[PDB]
């Protein structure tokens, strides 16, 4: 049972009974959403906290992806720089910890150059996300057109790649914020 | 419509944003959606506006040098970049090499200092986060728009079986015209929980700011000392931030009244009215909404200009001897500006919003008052006839023993009931103290009773035209029938004895001239209390102590900043002094000659065009015909330079007066 | 029609060169590419005034680029450009010519005003670029340096027409002149 | 300065100048670059608000319009 | 029936229901009835919890920081753990980790983690709009946990509820003494 | 032409007919028009028994797409009288 109750008016409505409702795998005592069907990672509905009751999925499904990818980003990088891969150049060489670099590159002045690059490539994203969620141009949440070339062309290996990309971003969202606030704490290369 | 005059653009510009007017403005869902867009527009412009404050302080101004030595030193609100000055020789704004600079007037340099700003670079990080605030802004108008858009299509792609479908009709635009939730997240996050954030603000940054010594945050920054610190001169900020939570857990408490998200907890608005002593109203009526929430608004605006100035609460703002009556004076025309408006939006209501029930039945708040209009109007003009007959007689007696000579002779009443109540708070005062307050009790004599009565006057003639103009917008003895007429219009012709005058507009722009000289009244009674208290005292009982010692004896500077002799820094005041004076007496000309002499005198000057040899061949004067200005056009342009010269006039005087 | 914007009611070509469908066509291919290239131009003159890449920092930022860049590194753009030129075709069943399927997810599927609307703005845009790289260009050739890093130095009006301003307020460099103000305008 | 003000003569009230300006070009450009922002929605802002609501996007338009779990409940509720 | 039909409200004797209401609250309030039945069995859950938890202390304690591992009775074990911040829920933020001795203890984290647990649990199944029969008699303190291992038989359902909510009451009432005592001759296991 | 049947303060209230074909001249609306909604500010007035509107049921929402006109409005008949008969009910519960 997908409706969450049936008849023509609220206050002589009839509930469906708790075995047809349909539950979410995630945690099995609350109905499944139901706003997030048709998506990728469907399978084990998990909204908890009804945050799809009230934001269209297509936002949290581009805010999710844009957390993954840049979360996967910044604990690979955070994980080279600790291990000590840095760019060839003298301002890059100079810092010695991946804690302080945020603030010598700041100094250094490079960080205002990167935030221009990404404010720019920020704002044409945000123009695009409004775009897609109006229906104007033909896209979808946090699809950027980026490597669509590999893309698999059947939609089970493509929705198979997408969760596959969705599962690998919020592993990252820990593993990030894990690897940064242990960092923080202690003091010591990514291993510690 | 090709077919048009020149009064197409004052028709259209009179009802621009009178959106309930709007050709295909088929429903409430389209209003509600329109006026939501509106506003996120407005609070957009809004954030513009402090940024634009705070980008000047930082580019413009020193804000640095300025918090190093606040008493002696003067902000600065932006430079002159104006081609016309001289440039022979450095003008009086500049420092004989240097760009010409504004001082500032507005206090936003201790409204900032005692936030905690102590660098321009906290300046600027501000102006960036409002300009990006303004930014998130009119995106959520624009997301909103896209979201009920949206709704409409699923209303019409998707029907219930049933034909009571067309039911939905009315809930389409619920989420922007439902009172319930909307009161109680109102008034539990929008006012007492950001009072609590606004506390977390002050212990955060302001405290430690202000104070040399580092201490760690904790109740010790709680504090209930009362009055103002000696070295800042200004409240002590550790009981602003318990004010503020104080206030903000209270209303925090005091939002979990009505049912919001869910029908299990929580009253209802509706029940609440229902069942007290007002019977009901249109809680609907946006016009309603706005009217009350415009009367908040003016309590509110007229609470801040006294209080601001009576317990100062930014630090230094008492010793800027301008700032403090440009505040008050703002404020003051702010809360009149909005107690006038609240009272013509009920006029408005009443014109195009209740529903009057049956004559006979008397069963809501607005039909008993219909009842008795006549005995609240007739009992409110008995009222202001007495406050005036007896102000003026006291003051004409007065003035007339002055002339003569004998101060002995004047009629000076004491102000007993006030001064028994400035008593009395002094008495608490005191025992709070034995358990400073400056300028929250004054002197009080026979010369502030006066002019109370003539502010009480004032007040009271003001609310009896706009009264008058609510209770007869519907109807009146000399026009039955003025519910079908507009709420602004004409007239109703030479018949019936003359109807200049007749619209609830036209009891508004009468209200208007009552509201600027109550208003005028206050303001001149604050500046002359404040520039010379002891002459105040002593010769406030008689109106040529006002106009010699008051405005003819302080209007020297102004008139003298730029003469034969040379400039000074006022001679901008004194050239705004006089385009005022002029933009008033403009105003008065379309106050008094009306629209006939006019139409026929464009009639001429379009009878020249047509006639010139060249001109002819290529206007015809079919597109946009010339034509004078309508009746209420004209009257409402008249009030505008009426207003803008009263208002305006009066900056450039307490500016030199008190700089 | 696309190109033509509300100021300008008809096509303007007072010298009738687009006679032909042919012509027109071959002109509006042309017109396009010039005005992208002259777009990037243009925010490639502003852009590194503002910062330099890394490695970037030793070279001249004008036409003096043209010397200060390694001849190789110029033969290295210049091969980039032409392999982007040689190597890429307009997609098959495209606006035209002028069209290379980047972006088109953006275009495809939406109303004709919108896409006449979005070429006339890339169309005008690349117009006032093409005006605009010839303003900078002509002026750092003149004047030795950057048109921006000229006008923080001189101001807006600098050593060709501060002679009409020498007279104005906050721009007065006139001899004897109480301030020079020169330099903020 | 040629003070005009009594107080001001009286009491030697000055206007502090800087020797430098308080904001640097970059700063200033930054502060344009987020006011073009600014513009650019508000010109949309505007042309939304010139041309209103649009019922027939139902005839038309791609998808089958949504209302969300919380707008229902709302409209369920009543007023 | 009595109380919604709430089961509970049953004497030991077979034949006579206890129906202990001596205040008529469920009559008075009966729309809160479910709310009453999940903070009834959420009070038992967490008393039988609390009451373990002031016995075994004295049996073992984990080695911790001494700053409240060291605590001498389960009296004082409370005011060890829960620190002593400026404020009483407010993390130290100029002394993140407790140099000055003015830092939420261990106790902070456990509240913290259960602030999570109850707006993900119980707030979910009762306010979230995706869930319109939400939080009701029948499935009052039901959140699906364990529940595949209780008898099939709903006789055996309802006796196994019947033992859950005696012994949730019986602990609720034995950690009150437990603790009060405690307090009063702050003894060993006898009196807690 | 132009000729109302009944006195000049006969004319319907302005407030009363909103957002209809009349939504500013109430000095235009016909006749049965002004008799209609007469009757209905007199109807409005006895508040204690006037049948509050049930709230629609979002969740029985289906396409357009996817029977009789007097089925359904016998069908909606009897849904408002079911809705009656729980309201009295609810409402004698507590009385
Ligand atoms: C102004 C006076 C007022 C009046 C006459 C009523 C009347 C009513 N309210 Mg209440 N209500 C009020 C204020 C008022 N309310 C306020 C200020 C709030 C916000 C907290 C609420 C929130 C509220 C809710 C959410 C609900 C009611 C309901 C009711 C009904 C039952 C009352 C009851 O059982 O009280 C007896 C109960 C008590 C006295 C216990 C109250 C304890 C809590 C903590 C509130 C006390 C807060 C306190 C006054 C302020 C603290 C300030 C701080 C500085 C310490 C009744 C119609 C219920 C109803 O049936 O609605 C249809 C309902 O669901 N009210
Ligand atoms: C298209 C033009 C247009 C524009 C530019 C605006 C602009 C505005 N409207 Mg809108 N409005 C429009 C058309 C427009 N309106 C139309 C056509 C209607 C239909 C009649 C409305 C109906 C309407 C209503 C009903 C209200 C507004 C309000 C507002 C404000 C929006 C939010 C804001 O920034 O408030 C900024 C405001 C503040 C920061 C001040 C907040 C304090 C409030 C105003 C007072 C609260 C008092 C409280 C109720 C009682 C206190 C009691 C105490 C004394 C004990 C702003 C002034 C709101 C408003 O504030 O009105 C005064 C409001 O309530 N408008
Ligand atoms: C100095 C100029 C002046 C004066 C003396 C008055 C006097 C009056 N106006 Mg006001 N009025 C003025 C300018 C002035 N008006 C202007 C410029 C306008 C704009 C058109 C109005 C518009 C206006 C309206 C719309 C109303 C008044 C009313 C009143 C009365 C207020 C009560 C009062 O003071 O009674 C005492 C009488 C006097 C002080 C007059 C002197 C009598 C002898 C000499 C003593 C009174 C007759 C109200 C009224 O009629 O209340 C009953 C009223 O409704 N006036
Ligand atoms: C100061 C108040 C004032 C002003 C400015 C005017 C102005 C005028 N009245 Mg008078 N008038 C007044 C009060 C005033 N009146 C009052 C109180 C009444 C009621 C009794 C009348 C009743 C009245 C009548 C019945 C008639 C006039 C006429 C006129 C016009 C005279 C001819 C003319 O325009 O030459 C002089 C114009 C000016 C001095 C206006 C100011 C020009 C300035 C100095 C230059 C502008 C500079 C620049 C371009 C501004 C650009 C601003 C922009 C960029 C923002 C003129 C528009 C007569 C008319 O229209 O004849 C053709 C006429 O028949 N008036
Ligand atoms: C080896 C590199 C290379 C190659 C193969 C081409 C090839 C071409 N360019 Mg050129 N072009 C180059 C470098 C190169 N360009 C560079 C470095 C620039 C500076 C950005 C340009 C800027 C440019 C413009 C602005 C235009 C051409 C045009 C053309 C075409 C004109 C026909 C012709 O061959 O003459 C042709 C496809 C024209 C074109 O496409 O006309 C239809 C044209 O308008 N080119
Ligand atoms: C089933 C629960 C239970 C049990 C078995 C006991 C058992 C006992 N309590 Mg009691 N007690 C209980 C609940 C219980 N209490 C509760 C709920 C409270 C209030 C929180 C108290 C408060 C209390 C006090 C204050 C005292 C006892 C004491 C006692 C002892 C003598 C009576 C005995 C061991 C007495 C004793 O010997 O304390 C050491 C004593 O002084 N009890
Ligand atoms: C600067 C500080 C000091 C001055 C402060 C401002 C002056 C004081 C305010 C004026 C007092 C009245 C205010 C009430 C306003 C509403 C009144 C109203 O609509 O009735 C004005 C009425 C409305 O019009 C009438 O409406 C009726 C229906 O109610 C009928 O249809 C009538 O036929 C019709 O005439 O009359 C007009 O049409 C007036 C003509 C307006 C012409 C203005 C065109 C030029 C505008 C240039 C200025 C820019 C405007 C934007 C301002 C920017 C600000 C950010
Ligand atoms: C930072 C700290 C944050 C803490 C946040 C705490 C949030 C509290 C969560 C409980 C609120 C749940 C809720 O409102 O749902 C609504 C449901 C109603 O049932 C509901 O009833 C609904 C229908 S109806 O409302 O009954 O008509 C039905 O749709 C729904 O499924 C059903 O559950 O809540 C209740 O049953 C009433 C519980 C009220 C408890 C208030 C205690 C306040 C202190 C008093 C002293
Ligand atoms: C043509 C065109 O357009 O471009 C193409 C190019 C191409 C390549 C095809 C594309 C792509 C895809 C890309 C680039 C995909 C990149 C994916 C990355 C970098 C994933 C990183 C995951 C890291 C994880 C899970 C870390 C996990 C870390 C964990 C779990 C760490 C865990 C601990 O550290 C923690 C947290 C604390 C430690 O104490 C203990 C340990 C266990 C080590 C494009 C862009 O799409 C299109
Ligand atoms: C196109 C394409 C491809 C491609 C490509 C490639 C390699 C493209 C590369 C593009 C590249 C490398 C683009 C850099 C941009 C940098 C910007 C915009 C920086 C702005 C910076 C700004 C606006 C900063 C401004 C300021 O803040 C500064 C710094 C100082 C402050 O005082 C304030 C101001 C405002 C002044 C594929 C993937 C190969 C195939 C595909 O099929 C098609
Ligand atoms: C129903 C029934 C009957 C009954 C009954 C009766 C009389 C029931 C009475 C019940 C009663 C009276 C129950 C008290 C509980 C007290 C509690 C939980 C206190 C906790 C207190 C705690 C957890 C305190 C903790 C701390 O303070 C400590 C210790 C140290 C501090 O540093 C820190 C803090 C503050 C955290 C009859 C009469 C027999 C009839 C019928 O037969 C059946
Ligand atoms: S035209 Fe003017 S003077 Fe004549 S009745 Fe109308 S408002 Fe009065």
């Amino acid at each position: 049972a997908t409706k969450l109750s049936e008849g023509p008016f609220i206050e002589t409505e009839t509930y469906p009974a708790p075995k047809e409702m349909e539950m979410s795998a995630a945690v099995p005592f609350l109905r499944y959403p139901q706003v997030l069907k048709g998506w990728v990672g469907e399978e084990k509905g998990f909204d908890p906290l009804g945050v799809t009751d009230a934001l269209p999925v297509y936002w949290v499904r581009e805010a999710e992806l844009k957390h993954g990818r840049v979360c996967m980003l910044a604990t690979v990088g955070w994980i080279a720089t600790d291990l000590g891969m840095r760019f060839p150049g003298d301002q890059f060489q100079s810092v010695q910890t991946t804690l302080e670099a945020h603030d010598k590159m700041v100094e250094a002045g490079l960080m205002a150059p990167f935030l221009g690059a990404v404010g720019t490539f920020e704002l044409y994203s945000l123009w695009l996300f409004f775009k897609g969620w109006e229906m104007e141009v033909n896209r979808d949440a946090g699809d950027f057109f980026l490597g669509k070339q590999f893309l698999p062309k059947e939609p089970a290996k493509e929705k198979d790649m997408r969760l596959k990309e969705l599962e690998n971003g919020r592993l990252a969202m820990f593993a990030f914020s894990g690897i940064v606030t242990q960092a923080a704490m202690t003091g010591q290369a990514w291993p510690f | 419509n090709g077919r048009c005059a020149t009064s197409r653009y004052l028709q259209v510009m009179g009802s621009i944003h009178d959106i309930e007017s709007y050709f295909a403005l088929d429903n409430t869902l389209s209003l509600n959606l329109q006026i939501f867009t509106a506003h996120w527009g407005h609070l957009a412009i809004i954030l513009m506006w402090i940024s634009g404050n705070l980008y000047h302080i930082a580019s413009n101004a020193n804000y640095s040098l300025w918090i190093k030595n606040p008493i002696p030193s003067m902000p600065i609100a932006h430079n002159i970049w104006d081609p016309h000055f001289t440039s022979s020789t450095s003008t009086p704004y500049s420092h004989t090499t240097t760009a010409a600079v504004l001082i500032a007037y507005s206090g936003i340099y201790n409204q900032l200092y005692t936030s905690g700003f102590s660098t321009v670079n906290q300046i600027y990080k501000a102006t960036f986060a409002f300009s990006c605030l303004a930014v998130i802004s009119i995106l959520l108008a624009k997301i909103h728009i896209r979201t009920h858009s949206e709704v409409l299509h699923n209303s019409a792609t998707h029907a219930s079986q049933i034909p009571s479908f067309f039911q939905l009709l009315y809930f389409l635009d619920v989420g922007i015209s439902s009172i319930n939730i909307r009161l109680n997240f109102h008034t539990g996050v929008l006012v007492g929980f950001f009072s609590i954030a606004y506390t977390g603000h002050l212990l955060d940054v302001a405290i430690p700011a202000s104070r040399a010594p580092l201490s760690h945050t904790s109740l010790s920054y709680l504090t209930f000392f009362g009055g103002l610190k000696s070295d800042t001169a200004s409240l002590y900020l550790t009981d602003i931030a318990h004010h503020h939570l104080a206030i903000g857990v209270i209303f925090v408490y005091i939002g979990h009244l009505y049912s919001s998200c869910s029908t299990a907890l929580g009253t209802y608005i509706r029940d609440m009215l229902y069942t007290s002593a007002i019977y009901m109203f249109q809680i609907k009526s946006l016009h309603l909404a706005l009217s009350l929430a415009l009367a908040g608004c003016a309590v509110l605006t007229s609470a801040t200009a006294q209080h601001i100035y009576s317990l100062t609460p930014y630090f230094y703002l008492s010793y800027d001897y301008v700032t403090s009556v440009t505040l008050y004076v703002h404020h003051s025309y702010i809360a009149s500006f909005l107690a006038i408006a609240s009272h013509a939006h009920a006029a408005i209501t009443l014109v195009r919003d209740w529903v009057a029930p049956l004559e006979l039945e008397s069963s809501c708040t607005i039909a008993r008052i219909h009842t008795h209009k006549a005995a609240i109007i007739s009992h409110l003009s008995w009222v202001s006839l007495w406050l005036g007959f007896h102000t003026l007689a006291i003051y004409s007696h007065n003035d007339t023993n002055m002339a003569f000579g004998s101060p002995s002779k004047q009629i000076l009443i004491e102000p007993t009931n006030a001064q028994l109540i400035q008593e009395s708070s002094g008495k608490a005062l005191y025992s709070f103290a034995i358990n400073s307050f400056g300028s929250f009790i004054y002197p009080i004599g026979p010369g502030d009773l006066y002019v109370h009565h003539a502010i009480a006057l004032g007040l009271h003639v003001t609310v009896l035209i706009l009264l008058k103009g609510a209770l007869e917008a519907r109807g009146s003895k000399l026009m039955p029938d003025k519910m079908e007429h507009s709420f602004g219009f004409s007239c109703d012709g030479p018949g019936r004895g003359g109807t200049c005058d007749i619209s609830a507009w036209d009891c508004f722009y009468l209200a208007m001239f009552w509201m600027l000289n109550t208003n005028a009244w206050i303001d001149f009674y604050f500046h002359y209390k404040y520039l010379a208290p002891r002459q105040f005292s002593e010769s406030s009982t008689y109106l040529e102590s006002w106009f010699r010692d008051y405005l003819w004896f302080n209007s020297a500077p102004l008139i003298r900043a730029y003469s034969a002799l040379g400039t000074n820094d006022l001679s901008v005041q004194a050239w705004f002094f006089l385009l005022t004076h002029l933009a008033w007496a403009t105003g008065f000309m379309f106050l008094i000659s009306w629209r006939g002499y006019w139409q026929e005198l464009i009639d001429i000057i379009l009878y020249m065009h047509l006639k010139t040899p060249i001109l002819i061949d290529l206007w015809n004067g079919g597109v946009y015909t010339p034509l004078a200005l309508s009746i209420v056009q004209a009257r409402f342009i008249g009030l505008v330079h009426f207003t803008a010269g009263l208002i305006l006039t009066y900056p450039p005087f307490i500016i030199s007066t008190t700089s | 029609a696309v190109g033509v914007c509300l100021p300008l009611t008809d096509k303007f070509d007072p010298l009738n060169l687009a006679s032909t469908d042919e012509k027109l066509e071959r002109y509006t291919q042309v017109e396009i590419k010039h005005g992208r290239v002259a777009m990037i131009a243009v925010v490639g003159y502003i852009m590194p005034e503002i910062f330099r890449f890394p490695g970037c920092e030793s070279f001249q930022h004008g036409l003096a680029a043209l010397e200060s860049i390694p001849l190789e590194g110029w033969v290295q753009l210049a091969a980039l450009v032409g392999a982007h030129e040689v190597l890429v075709k307009p997609r098959a069943g495209g606006l035209g010519t002028s069209d290379f399927g980047l972006g088109t997810e953006l275009l495809d599927g939406i109303e004709e005003p919108e896409l006449e609307r979005k070429l006339t703005a890339e169309r005008n845009n690349g117009r006032l670029a093409m005006v605009a790289i010839m303003g900078l260009m002509v002026q750092d050739g003149m004047f030795g340096e950057p048109p921006l890093s000229y006008m923080s130095k001189n101001g807006w009006w600098g050593e060709g027409v501060q002679y009409f301003v020498q007279h104005l307020n906050n721009c007065q460099s006139f001899s004897g002149s109480f301030v020079d103000n020169a330099g903020v305008c | 300065r040629v003070p005009g003000g009594k107080r001001t003569k009286e009491l030697g009230l000055v206007v502090p100048i800087p020797e430098e300006d308080g904001l640097t070009d970059g700063q200033i450009a930054a502060l344009f670059v987020v006011a073009l922002v600014v513009l650019i929605a508000a010109v949309d802002l505007a042309r939304s608000l010139y041309f209103g609501l649009q019922p027939n996007k139902f005839k038309t338009a791609k998808g089958k319009g949504s209302i969300t779990p919380f707008m229902k409940r709302l409209i369920e509720n009543g007023f | 029936p009595f109380a919604g039909g709430l089961i509970g409200g049953e004497s030991a004797f077979a034949g006579q229901d206890f129906n202990f209401d001596p205040l008529g609250l469920a009559t008075k309030c009966e729309k809160f009835l479910p709310w009453f039945r999940e903070a009834e069995l959420k009070h038992g859950r967490i008393a039988m919890l609390a009451w373990v938890g002031l016995v075994a202390p004295e049996f073992v304690r984990i080695p911790g920081p001494e700053q409240c591992y060291g605590a001498k009775t389960v009296v004082e074990a409370h005011n060890a753990c829960a620190g002593d911040p400026y404020f009483p829920f407010i993390i130290d933020a100029t002394d993140f980790y407790g140099k000055d001795g003015h830092q939420v203890g261990p106790l902070f984290q456990v509240f913290a983690f259960c602030g999570a647990v109850e707006m993900l649990t119980t707030f979910a199944k009762t306010a979230n709009v995706s869930n319109k029969p939400g939080l009701t008699l029948a499935n009052a303190g039901d959140y699906r946990l364990g529940a595949n291992f209780l008898p099939e038989d709903e006789a055996k359902a309802k006796e196994m509820k019947l033992k859950e909510l005696k012994n949730g009451r019986l602990a609720m009432l034995a950690f009150g003494g437990a603790i009060t005592q405690a307090t009063l001759t702050g003894n060993g296991f006898p009196w807690l | 032409v132009n000729g109302r049947p009944f006195t000049i303060r006969g004319n319907p209230q302005q407030s009363e007919l909103k957002w209809t074909k009349y939504h500013m001249k109430s000095y235009e609306a016909d006749p049965l028009t002004t008799l209609f909604i007469k009757a209905r500010v007199m109807a409005f007035q006895d508040i204690p028994n006037l049948f509050a509107l049930p709230q629609p049921n979002m969740e029985e929402m289906v396409p357009v797409e996817e029977y009789t006109k007097q089925e359904y409005t016998t069908r909606l008949m009897e849904a408002l009288k079911r809705v009656q008969d729980d309201r009295k009910a609810k409402e004698a519960k507590s009385l």
